[PDB]
RNA sequence: CAGCGAAGGAUUUGGUGGAUUACUAGCUAAUAGCAAUCUA
């Protein structure tokens, strides 16, 4: 990260329950989303 | 009525230029003599084609059309009869030979008849183009063909071939030289008058297409 | 047709503020940039104000009647807005940097607190006329000694109560006349206070320390007067508290930590009730809807935002953005939902009904370039510079193909044939355009031909001709497909950037170095014509450069371009702050955008304020670096005439509503709303209707297409004329999309493409953003109720015809 | 001092110099006028420059040509390119730049072997 | 006349009238509390900027204000208005019909005075309070007394004392018992400024002929007088920062500065204030400071500061002359034309009958400034022609903007009263331009505009030519020659496709670009006067002289629209930027708003002046308007943009009159229709059980049921049962208490029954259906063939028959929309 | 050389003043006093 933000143009910004998780995947309210070879 | 003045100075410059040179600047003429506007393929199925729509000065266009397919369709009909013209072993790279002489080829179809040469060549390979012929199949070795149908690149192109080797054969040993005898090919094949080679030729293969349909 | 107002902000949910609910439970707003952003969450959309600020927004307040709101930034410039017409009525300059503002719970006061000084002023009306100066001052009081942190009022709007970063905290009466009621000062933490408040009666009142302690003063005795009855504590150890709210009547406490961690109590009993947290990067801001059900809480540096509601664990939205890496955009082709590549490495998913994200993709390790979509909606492609083109199924939401090199490295371009066969992707520093398979995954092969980095790549839609552009001043035109694997170079004047081609696949747009885009038929190598973009894209002067704006050339060119669908008009954005369309058969600039006027991002301004200049240096290189403004990548829509344009702040997306315009067609005297009207009481529907088409107001064309009885939909969707089929499809997609009446919708649309579906087969190119979003409401609401449907049909026909009883 | 620009123009091996000055209308070729340029059948080739957009742009201006190198054909390429994008980049600096984009698109239309010769070639199949 | 869709917001570009202003101090700082016409406004000292406004007019005109402190007294035709921060905060009435005069602030009496030498003094109720507000007494002074008021003022020092200064004679009073106390000798001549000087009780006052007497009050004489040839003197001032100096200013626009200590001028200042305006009507030191404010009548308030000696050992006899320091001025005649400069609603440009051209700032109004008549050198070797000496330019007639290729070349052009050319400007740098575009057929310029790409200029003669110019040369391109008389306005397309010329002869001439041909010709009944392009809808309304607004379209040439019912010549239009209105103002003293699209006349507001130019902004909210008199420019605010309006024809439904229209519930009970609102309700309400699975962290309903129920319909039940939250619907239905008998069952299935018979949310009742059948369907599989929640299913299921019209028309429409997008 | 062309023409450069963000007045111990003073 240091050497790439020095070698570039353009600027780069840089126990409880749950981090939360916000970033999360897969979701358009999906438990199965494997494929039916997958199973 | 109307006008519209975009001039206001006449043209007066320090080298002076031909009179007919600045009145070839109002519209641009095939070797300052010949418009290409009021020139129509009278036939369908070759126009686009056969390149009228985009005027030259001379017959010498430095463009590309031989890397992609179909755009050797695309360069003008009057150079495409030239670069046929200059093909022969003779004669090889002596396209501004050719350019000159196919110059004073339409210029006496002119003077012959008059209506412009331009006109006269773009019928003439309307007239001459084939319309059908045969394919030698195998058939197991024996005397086999069964006629198709050809496709108006090919049309075009064996249109121009057989008009220039036409005139080469019909001036190989004679007093014309290739000017004129390229001329009254072009004449007689704008006639479609069945006297020039090109369309003797075209109506053998097609009288053999029919035969062997 | 070109109007585009800015109609939304997608990405960057939250930077920087405070967030606030409506009165209502219905509206959250977010400080988004410069700009607020407004979600509805029940009626699942948002908007974005169209205002903007000129730094940073740092403070949000509405009124309890959701009329108007204000927003202040980093030095007080204050602009308030009609809530209800989105437009701004009065700019206003507090003279030091602001901290929080508060209307009354009456909403006839509003208190800020700029620096130390407290200040009451009495709001405008919304029915009272757009006057001058608006503001009346109420009056302005100095108790403290540093500067103000929070501030509350009574639930009448009787005293005020105000907490600074002076250890202190204090009270105030708004009117002149209860000086005696409340005049003390609260003394006794140890670190900076920052909340204060009423309970649900006036009489207990709660104060919040920064280290977590928490005093309840209460006014009672050993006349007596606001003896701490009590110091609980929190004992979270390197987390100092760093934003606090309090529902009164509910009793509810909220605090955000330093240390990422909120816990919500029940406090006059004092009991935890949720400690958790949602990321290592603290809470900047929570806030609590008026009905306590609901909470939202902010965290700033990673730009996240999350209400949650807390009587059932249900989490309303919970959303993540990014800011100024946001490097390459695309649409689904259905226009619905969008994809955000972003430079950290993750491609987020959003959607343009609503304004959230409902799928990021954390998988690349480095950047992510450029993406598109391909194989008839549903996969799209990603490449990087790990090294990998990968693949992307969008309905199972996973990768399913990764697409390597053979020597890792890093790509910046890619294409994909429409028949989803192979993709191509194109470096900086290999000279060659790797194609593979796609559906095996390994390299098909590596073409080559140039001799500089290949800066852009495309697919032509229909023939699937290859068309790339590269440094070495040439695009080249490669078709790959049966048996031949014939190039064709084409020269250009300067090195070339940004290839778009156009729907049809007949001509390719090119966006060269020096600041002119060409266009080149492709059938021929024949130049249609170029367009001299240079001398109309305002390119800032940045803050450390020492050049003028004008002989500068960081930007006079443009980096991404693209057409519109139907071939006629070309989006192109730069490093610039512009983004500019033109128009390509009259080859002239039809509009030219600003994407933000805000100095807090750096090349905005092509003329800097010179009393910021001293001796040596400027006065904002003094640090107590600052990014640039770039547009990326930008993209007209499918199913729309709206177009994104994926910058340093997100996605800015403009779009036409054709609501706000007389945008007519060849009417005359005779036709005349009225006269469409009294046609359809007379009842000649065709007539009223193509009578509503020249007039072009879309609300004519709403009241007689739903007064068109169904027994006739057949007779007039006949009789409608060749040159209004255009506009009557697109009108039908963009209101079916979101109306009610569906099976008045179906019959239209089956009466309109029964009647008349050869001319569209003949015209595909004419209707092509037309009936796609038809397209687009088909398969997404009808083709799901009928799925619940037909599920209802099967679990019946099921339970009754199957028996069983044990 | 006196405005001035100066261009080429590159066929096979033939280059062509264009001094294009304020002047008044005068057209030359190593010192020769332009009428007298061989192989007078390429003579509306090396025209056409000056024939497509009309005089009355060449009123105010004076070019001087010099060619080395390459044949005949060769030459009045050469000549013609110069010709042409020495009076496009008069029209740039020193005039209309709305003139100079509409040259631009009078000889783009026409052919751009007329402003950009076609060098990277061959082709390794 | 009150309006309905503009209000008016403020006179911008105006700064003084020729009220006599005042000054006012606070702590270290000094405010100018200055007059424009109705009225007043408050500048600051230290950088000029505005500060104040008054938040709404008064009655009358301001004849005479003050200011002490915080307070500004305004005095107008019977009243005076005690004022802070600009806001009225208490009026005084006086107690008579006369008209109000002078008047004066001390301690705590007021004192204003009439036009007939009557003098309400006035009392603030607690000597704490912030401002006089009880009435005390009337003096009125007798013509046996001395001469008709000229001033009056309490100079210091004196104990409840006043001075009023007649035109004959100085006669003070003692203000308490109403009481005079020493009427002064006689005066030989008129007398016309009075002001009082920092040394101890004399006053400074100037007469009609050029002297100024020193009247000593206290010793009651004269002490010098300063002789001076026939000068009108009109203001008078001392400087009070230790050096003493008076400052008489003369009404020939002339400011003297006399030294006192040893009877010498030390600088004229000649035309500081042109004299026709009123010369020099106040001018002022600020006291301890050295620097003079002075303002005139001709719309101009300047600042002269002195300068430190240079004499380090001499000092007080070797004075600097003054420097010119900051001013704010307008143009001081009636703006003859209007532009807006962005699109932002910044800048705006005016061009006076005085010759001068403005770019106001309608944002902040310091930011105003005049643009600059220097000529750019000819760098081909010509000289400047015109004169010798720089006179202003002729008076401007017409202009365009476009802003789009702005200071890059020239950007603006004017077009010039009887002169045969059109010179044009720069808008960036803010100066005239390089060239002078010139109409090549003798007839003067009477329409200019010029092409949205910012190159293309034209010019419209009187003779009917229009010739045009490129402007990043100036030289000419090609001349249209259609008309035959005075060509009035030109315009040409967003896109530079087609362009529009509009004659004095009826002719409209339909040109296009790129193919200099003509391809339509209009030929109207009337002359035309005047002609506005909507760049954006492709309309452009015309003038006529039989009073119409004619619209027409330029794409199929037809006339569109023909607004009738004015009654004078209209002076001016704009296009609402939406093109929805057309403004247009007309000499029948009326500014009248036609809805286009009806045709109608929304709206007509009676202006009392006649309002020349009529101008919207970039974007919809600002309609600047101006008129035949007044040096300001009015600018109004549209109402229209904050809330919706009605489209109704006045003479001095509800949906198509605002404009809008809502969409009905269904189109009748036949076709379905799915629910309002949210289309997400659907996937929350099927996935609520893997949404909350997915998004954890690592009764009155049936009291209606069963109401419905004995009343056998379920439509309440329904309304109940849709429009509430997805989480309290499942777990409502969730638990529906259904061990034996099941009725509860057979009632919610006869109920999602009646709902989706009507044809009505049915996408909500599929989903309530299939909500219940994950919820319990286990028990109703179980006693399957129960009499009653089989023919309750029995039921249901031929209701439900009905819909499969639905997959039937989305599965025909889905396969032939992928065909006809495909193949 | 020419012409343009009202009692000069054409350039170099300093200083001051106004803009370069959207105009609600100053000070203090601030529900008030000050602006001549916060002291008893």
């Amino acid at each position: 990260y240091k050497l790439d933000v020095l070698s570039s143009v353009h600027f780069v910004p840089k126990t409880p329950t749950i981090s939360m998780e916000d970033a999360q995947p897969l979701y358009m309210s999906n438990a199965s989303s494997l494929a039916p070879q997958e199973i | 009525d109307f006008e519209v003045v975009e001039e206001f100075t006449p043209v007066v410059l320090a080298t002076p230029i031909p009179e007919e040179v600045q009145q070839a600047q109002t519209e641009i003429k095939l070797f300052n003599k010949w418009s290409f506007e009021e020139v129509e393929v009278k036939d369908a199925s070759l126009v686009d084609y056969v390149q009228v729509r985009q005027p030259i000065f001379v017959a010498h266009t430095a463009g590309r059309y031989a890397n992609k397919r179909f755009r050797k369709a695309q360069c003008p009909i009057i150079e495409r009869l030239t670069n046929s013209l200059m093909m022969n072993g003779r004669n090889n790279g002596k396209k501004l030979k050719a350019v000159r002489i196919i110059k004073h080829t339409l210029d006496i179809i002119n003077v012959l008849t008059d209506q412009n040469p331009i006109q006269v060549v773009v019928d003439a390979i309307t007239n001459t183009g084939p319309r059908e012929d045969t394919t030698r199949v195998g058939g197991g070795g024996a005397a086999r063909r069964q006629a198709v149908d050809v496709s108006p690149l090919r049309r075009v192109n064996q249109a121009i071939a057989l008009l220039t080797i036409g005139a080469r054969e019909a001036a190989f040993r004679n007093i014309k030289t290739i000017a004129e005898t390229l001329a009254e090919e072009l004449i007689n094949a704008a006639k479609g008058s069945s006297t020039s080679y090109a369309i003797k030729k075209k109506d053998e293969l097609e009288r053999v297409a029919k035969s062997n349909r | 047709k070109s109007d585009f107002k800015f109609s939304n902000l997608l990405g960057t949910v939250y930077r920087q503020g405070n967030i606030t609910f409506s009165d209502d439970g219905k509206q959250l707003l977010s400080p988004v940039g410069n700009r607020v952003s407004v979600f509805d969450l029940i009626n699942n959309k948002s908007f974005t104000f169209e205002y903007e600020h000129r730094k940073n927004i740092a403070a949000i307040d509405l009124n309890k009647q959701g009329t108007l709101l204000i927003s202040i930034d980093e030095d007080g410039r204050a602009i308030l807005v009609n809530f209800k017409a989105r437009n701004v009525l009065h700019h206003f300059n507090f003279k030091e940097k602001c901290s929080a503002v508060k209307f009354s719970p009456d909403g006839r006061l509003f208190a800020l607190a700029s620096g130390r000084f407290l200040q009451i002023w009495k709001t405008p009306d919304v029915n009272k006329d757009r006057q001058f100066a608006p503001f009346v001052r109420h009056r302005v009081h100095a108790g403290h000694f540093q500067d103000i942190t929070s501030l509350t009022w009574s639930q009448d709007s009787r005293f005020i109560l105000t907490t600074s970063k002076d250890l202190s905290a204090k009270i105030w009466s708004v009117d002149s006349e209860e000086k005696n009621l409340a005049a003390t000062t609260f003394n006794g933490h140890r670190d900076y206070v920052m909340g204060a408040f009423f309970s649900h009666d006036q009489e207990k009142i709660y104060t919040v320390s920064k280290d977590g302690a928490v005093f309840v003063w209460e006014f009672t005795k050993r006349k007596y007067s606001w003896r701490i009855t009590k110091k609980h504590f929190f004992y979270a150890n390197q987390a100092k508290v760093k934003c606090v709210t309090f529902h009164p009547a509910t009793r509810l406490l909220a605090v955000g930590f330093t240390s990422g961690e909120f816990r919500l109590y029940d406090l006059p009993d004092f009991t935890l009730i949720q400690q958790l947290s949602m990321g290592q990067n603290p809470v900047n801001t929570v806030s609590v809807n008026q009905t306590g059900e609901w909470l939202a809480f902010g965290s700033s540096k990673l730009g996240q935002l999350l209400v949650y509601e807390w009587q059932s664990e249900s989490y309303i939205l919970k959303q993540q953005g990014h800011f100024d890496s946001t490097n390459s955009l695309a649409y689904s082709p259905d226009g619905s939902r969008v994809v955000t590549a972003s430079e950290d490495g993750k491609i987020k998913v959003w959607d343009i009904t609503s304004g959230f994200c409902l799928a990021t993709f954390e998988e690349h390790t480095s950047s992510v370039t450029a993406v598109q979509f391909a194989k008839r909606g549903q996969v799209m492609f990603s490449s990087s510079l790990d090294g990998t083109v990968r693949a992307w199924d969008l309905i199972r939401y996973r990768n399913f193909r990764t697409f390597t090199g053979t020597e890792r490295i890093q790509f910046n371009c890619l294409a994909v044939d429409p028949s989803g066969e192979v993709v191509c992707a194109g470096s900086l520093d290999n000279f060659d355009i790797h194609v593979w398979s796609v559906q095996t995954g390994q390299l098909l092969d590596a073409l080559s031909g140039h001799e500089g980095p290949v800066s852009c790549l495309s697919f032509s839609q229909e023939n699937s001709v290859l068309a790339s552009a590269s440094w070495d001043k040439t695009i080249r035109i490669w078709s790959i497909f049966g048996r031949s694997q014939q190039v064709e170079p084409i020269e250009v004047y300067s090195d070339v950037l940004a290839l778009s081609m156009r729907p049809d696949g007949k001509e390719v747009a090119v966006s060269t170095l020096k600041g002119q885009i060409s266009i080149f038929n492709i059938e021929d190598a024949k130049q249609v014509g170029n367009i001299d973009c240079r001398k109309d894209i305002i390119s800032g002067r940045f803050n450390q450069d020492r050049f003028t704006a004008k002989n500068s050339e960081r930007s006079k060119f443009f980096t991404t371009i693209h057409y519109s669908f139907d071939g006629m008009a070309i989006v192109a954005g730069g490093n610039n702050n512009s983004i500019c369309l033109y128009d390509v058969p009259n080859e002239v600039l039809l509009k030219r955008f600003i994407v933000s006027r805000n100095m807090a991002l750096n090349g905005t301004l092509e003329f800097l304020n010179s009393k910021k200049m001293t001796e040596a240096g400027s006065l904002d290189l003094i640090d107590d670096m600052r990014p640039e403004v770039r547009v990326t990548s930008v993209q007209f829509s499918p199913t729309a005439n709206a177009f994104a344009a994926a910058s340093t702040e997100g996605l800015l997306i403009y779009s036409t509503n054709d609501t706000i315009l007389f945008d007519p067609f060849d009417l005359d005297v005779d036709v005349t709303p009225h006269s469409t009207v009294e046609a359809l009481r007379e009842k000649q529907f065709l007539n009223a209707l193509v009578m509503a088409f020249r007039l072009n107001e879309e609300y004519l064309i709403n009241k007689v297409y739903e007064a068109i009885p169904i027994k006739e939909i057949p007779l007039v969707a006949s009789n409608i004329p060749a040159i209004y089929l255009p506009r009557i499809l697109k009108f039908i997609g963009d209101f079916a999309i979101e109306s009610q009446h569906i099976e008045f919708n179906l019959i239209w649309i089956k009466a309109l493409l029964s009647a008349s579906g050869g001319y569209i087969n003949e015209h595909k190119y004419l209707f092509s953003t037309a009936m796609r979003s038809i397209q687009r409401f088909i398969v997404r609401v009808a083709k799901e109720v009928v799925n619940t449907t037909t599920d209802n049909k099967y679990t019946y026909r099921f339970l009754v015809s199957t028996d069983g009883s044990m | 001092a006196v405005p001035s620009v100066q261009t080429f123009g590159k066929k096979k091996s033939a280059t062509a110099v264009a001094h294009v000055k304020a002047g008044k209308g005068l057209i030359k070729v190593n010192g020769s006028p332009i009428t007298l340029v061989e192989p007078e059948i390429l003579r509306f080739k090396v025209y056409e420059p000056l024939l497509l957009v009309g005089l009355d742009k060449f009123s105010n201006i004076d070019i001087r040509v010099r060619v080395t190198g390459g044949g005949h054909v060769s030459q009045v390429y050469a000549i013609r390119q110069a010709i042409a994008k020495g009076l496009v980049a008069y029209h740039q600096k020193y005039v209309d730049e709305q003139s100079k984009n509409e040259l631009k698109k009078a000889f783009t239309s026409y052919d751009r072997t007329l402003l950009i010769a076609d060098s990277r070639r061959p082709e390794p199949k | 006349k009150n309006s309905k869709i503009f209000s008016p917001f403020r006179i911008i570009g105006n700064v003084s009238n020729g009220v006599p202003f005042a000054t006012g101090t606070l702590g270290s700082t000094f405010y100018i509390v200055t007059c424009v016409g109705k009225t007043f406004q408050i500048y600051d000292a230290n950088t000029l900027h505005l500060l104040f406004v008054s938040e709404k007019e008064t009655p009358s005109s301001i004849v005479a204000l003050s200011a002490h402190f915080h307070y500004v007294y305004a005095a107008y035709e019977n009243k005076v208005g005690i004022y802070k921060r600009g806001i009225e905060e208490h009026l005084l009435e006086l107690e008579t019909d006369a008209n109000v005069e002078h008047l004066c602030i001390f301690g705590d009496y007021l004192c204003a005075s009439t036009d007939d030498n009557s003098i309400f003094i006035y009392k603030k109720s607690d000597p704490q309070d912030k401002y006089p507000s009880e009435f005390y007494t009337k003096l009125t002074v007798t013509e046996i007394q001395g001469g008709e008021i000229v001033s009056l003022q309490h100079l210091a020092t004196y104990l409840n004392k006043l001075t009023v200064v007649t035109k004959s004679n100085v006669l003070l009073f003692n203000v308490r018992t109403g009481k005079l106390v020493f009427t002064s000798n006689e005066f030989p001549d008129q007398i016309t400024t009075a002001e009082p000087a920092p040394v101890l009780d004399i006053i400074a006052l100037g007469t009609v002929t050029g002297e100024v007497i020193m009247f000593n009050m206290r010793k009651g004489k004269r002490i010098r007088t300063i002789k001076i040839p026939q000068s009108r003197i009109s203001s008078l001032s001392f400087r009070t920062d230790g050096s003493s100096h008076l400052s008489v200013g003369t009404s020939s626009g002339d400011l003297i500065f006399y030294d006192l200590d040893r009877r010498s001028r030390i600088h004229v200042l000649k035309n500081i204030h042109r004299e026709s305006y009123g010369g020099v009507t106040q001018a002022t030191f600020l006291n301890g400071q050295p620097i003079i404010v002075t303002s005139g009548g001709d719309n101009s308030l300047k600042e002269y500061v002195f300068d430190p000696s240079l004499s380090q050992g001499s000092g007080d006899v070797v004075v600097q002359p003054p420097r010119y320091l900051r001013s704010r001025g307008g143009h001081s005649q009636p703006p003859s034309y209007i532009a807006f400069a962005d699109s932002q609603s910044h800048f705006m440009l005016s061009a006076s009958k005085d010759r001068s051209l403005w770019s106001f700032s309608l944002r902040k109004d310091a930011q105003s400034q005049e643009m600059s008549q220097r000529l750019h050198k000819k760098q081909d070797g010509g000289r400047v022609g015109g004169s010798t000496i720089k006179s202003k330019f002729p008076e401007i007639v017409a202009l365009a903007i476009e802003n789009a290729r702005i200071g890059e070349w020239e950007n603006i052009i004017t077009a010039h009263k009887d002169e045969k050319f059109a010179r044009t400007w720069d808008m960036r740098n803010k100066r005239v331009g390089r060239w002078t575009f010139d109409t090549t057929d003798d007839g003067f310029v009477k329409s200019v505009a010029m092409s949205q790409c910012g190159n293309f200029g034209f010019i419209g003669s009187s003779n009917g030519s229009i010739t045009i110019y490129n402007m990043q040369s100036g030289i000419l391109r090609k001349k249209y020659k259609l008309h035959k008389r005075a060509v009035t306005g030109i315009s040409l397309d967003g896109m530079n496709r087609k362009m529009v010329s509009c004659g004095l002869d009826g002719i409209v001439g339909f040109y296009d670009f790129n193919k200099s041909t003509l391809l339509g010709k209009l030929k109207l009944d009337a002359p035309i006067t005047a002609m506005v392009y909507h760049r954006s809808s492709d309309l452009f309304a015309l003038a006529l002289d039989d009073l119409s607004i004619v619209v027409i379209d330029a794409v199929t040439q037809r006339v569109v629209r023909q607004l009738w019912g004015h009654s004078n010549r209209i002076t001016a239009f704009d296009f609402s930027p939406e093109g929805r209105w057309i403004v247009s103002a007309s000499l029948d003293s009326t500014i009248r708003t036609w809805d286009l699209p009806t045709g109608g006349c929304i709206d007509g507001i009676i202006v009392d002046n006649v309002a020349t130019n009529v101008k919207f902004s970039p974007n919809g909210d600002l309609l600047a308007t101006t008129h035949v008199t007044g040096n300001g420019i009015c600018i109004w605010t549209n109402r229209a943009q904050f809330k919706t309006v009605s489209t109704r024809t006045i003479d001095e439904l509800n949906d198509i009159d605002f404009n809008t229209y809502t969409s009905l519930e269904q189109i009748d009970k036949e076709l379905l229709t799915l629910s309002i609102g949210p289309r997400s309700k659907m996937n929350t309400l099927l996935h609520l059980d893997v949404i909350r699975k997915r998004s954890k962290p690592k009764s009155h309903f049936t009291k209606q049921l069963r109401e419905g129920s004995q009343s056998k319909d379920y439509s309440s039940l329904l309304a109940t049962l849709i429009n509430f939250s997805p989480a309290a619907v499942d777990l409502e239905i969730r638990s529906l208490n259904s061990f034996e008998p099941f009725d509860e069952i057979v009632w919610f299935i006869d109920a999602l029954t009646q709902g989706l018979k009507s044809n009505k949310n049915f996408e909500l009742y599929e989903t309530f259906m299939s909500l219940l059948f994950k919820a319990h369907g286990d028990v109703i599989h179980a006693n399957n063939k129960n009499q009653d929640i089989a023919s309750a299913l029995q039921n249901w299921e031929d209701v439900h028959k009905k819909e499969d019209r639905l997959d039937d028309l989305v599965k025909f429409c889905m396969g032939v929309a992928a065909f006809v997008t495909t193949a």
